[PDB]
């Protein structure tokens, strides 16, 4: 065991550190916190419909292999996390 | 609704 949880792969650490965070371990909270972080200053939740995240020509999208998802329904937010953030 | 409280209320 130590105070960080995990280490995210180089694609979700660029995302991580575009939205303000710092370093390259983190503990969950951390990481969700900054992903929603992103999705917030590149604006990509639809103003209109804001559980809606449109990430098709983003890096996020990349990572989702998803052109949208959401927020209410984010069981491929948490795929993508289980595959990009390795366990320490 | 409001992204930040949506995604507030996501769990770990």
């Amino acid at each position: 065991i130590q105070i960080n949880q995990v280490r995210p792969k180089l694609p979700l650490l660029k995302i991580l550190h575009a939205a303000g965070a710092q370093g390259e371990m983190f503990t969950v909270k951390e990481v969700m916190h900054y992903l929603g972080q992103y999705i917030m200053v590149k604006q990509l939740y639809d103003q209109q419909e804001q559980h809606m995240v449109y990430c098709g020509g983003d890096l996020l999208g990349e990572l989702l292999g998803r052109q949208s998802f959401s927020v209410k329904d984010p069981s491929p937010l948490y795929d993508m996390l289980r595959k990009n953030l390795v366990t320490l | 609704e409001t992204f930040s409280d949506l995604w507030k209320l996501l769990p770990e």
